[PDB]
């Protein structure tokens, strides 16, 4: 199937200089590999998967020298940032970027990303083309311009079509060692009298894309259906449920409905006494 | 492996 | 400027009183990253609490999983506790072990 890889990478300033802290974060398909914190005692990118550490001692230090580098260019940016929203001394600033690649089933880049946000808010983003920028704010105009002048978008066009592509292709070579599908049951819980609660689980599963639906005649009941966002189980795998008031002994009319990508067809089921 | 950002902000 | 963060409460397995679990605080979508989480007891602080590191989703928000062993009883309460600059007091939300 398709593959991606994404750094993530997050600098925020608190008042009393004191320098910005710098968090780098890889990920290859979804789940983190590599990890770059300025807080720690000896800063370095550390390996976040076993099979990671397949990688010398020479990746690790010219990897931690690039976030040395990138650790810079985020304090400089966030000093700029102060300036561009004429914000004074004595605040909190968050300064995030998302890199990386797409890749389809056949290897081929489908997509480069190259994102900027600033205060948790879109600031510039390279768009699709790789060639233009998208800037909402008007201080971010002031970037866009800056940007058109550098040659920017080349300089991440030629990272994210080369660089990104490459080690992402290696990383896969070297990651041999998935989906997990679903497994649901309802639950019966009591309600005000004449009514009853069903709640359709559904655990074990990834990745974390999921839907649960409930029918009766039927007829998808959206309307005063129950549900809580997709979850984290802790140990990789994701929990969900669905769930809907029914008047008592009429339980056997409503169906629950489970769709996930690692399941050879949607599971449809409900209470079983 | 990750970007190095050209121009700043 | 800030997002106000989404809380949920539930253990790891199905819960069984008596049986040893993982109780799970799961904080999402806050702004700024910084936040404090704690795990309760009875209205007590569980001092062994592990925190998953500073990470964020595409839409730049960013989330936290707070867990702790417990073995649950029948009339034991557990809450999570989480205080955030987007919000005036500190926000409790309590385990059920039916959500």
């Amino acid at each position: 199937g398709p593959h991606s890889m994404r750094y993530f990478e997050t600098a925020v300033s608190r008042p009393g200089l004191e320098e910005p802290r710098y968090i780098s974060v890889g990920y290859v398909d979804n789940k983190e590999f590599v990890r770059f914190d300025s807080d720690a005692e000896n800063p370095r990118y550390e390996p976040r998967a076993p099979w990671m550490e397949q990688e010398g001692p020479e990746y690790w230090e010219r990897e931690t020298q690039k976030a040395k580098g990138q650790e810079q260019w985020f304090r400089v940016s966030l000093r700029n940032l102060l300036g561009y929203y004429n914000q004074s001394a004595g605040g909190s600033h968050t300064l995030q970027q998302m890199s990386g690649c797409d890749l389809g089933s056949d290897w081929r880049l489908l997509r480069g990303y190259l994102q900027f946000a600033y205060e948790g808010r879109d600031y510039i983003a390279l768009n699709e083309d790789l060639k233009t920028w998208t800037a909402a704010d008007m201080a971010a105009q002031i970037t866009r311009r800056k940007w058109e002048q550098s040659g920017a978008a080349e300089h991440y066009k030629a990272y994210l079509e080369g660089e990104c592509v490459e080690w992402l292709h290696r990383y896969l070579k070297n990651g041999n060692a998935r989906t997990d599908s679903p497994k649901a049951h309802v639950t019966h819980h009591p309600r005000s009298k004449g009514e009853v609660t069903l709640r359709c689980w559904a655990l074990g599963f990834y990745p974390a894309d999921i839907t649960l639906t409930w029918q009766l005649n039927g007829e998808e009941l959206t309307q005063d259906m129950e549900l809580v966002e997709t979850r984290p189980a802790g140990d990789g795998t994701f929990q969900k449920w669905a769930s809907v008031v029914v008047p008592l002994g009429k339980e056997q009319n409503y169906t629950c409905r489970v769709y996930h990508e690692g399941l050879p067809e949607p599971l449809t089921l409900r209470w079983e006494p | 492996e990750g970007p190095r950002n050209q121009d700043w902000l | 400027i800030q997002k106000t963060p989404q809380i949920q409460v539930y253990s790891r397995h199905p819960p069984e009183n008596g049986k040893p679990n993982i109780l799970n605080c799961y904080v999402t979508q806050f702004h700024p990253p910084h936040i404090e989480i704690q795990m309760l007891k009875n209205g007590k602080k569980i001092p062994k609490v592990e925190m998953s590191d500073m990470s964020f989703s595409k839409d730049w928000s960013f989330y936290i999983l707070a867990h702790t062993e417990f073995t649950p009883t029948e009339t034991d309460t557990y809450a999570c506790r989480v205080k955030h600059d987007s919000m005036a007091e500190p926000k409790t939300v309590y385990w059920d072990r039916d959500m």
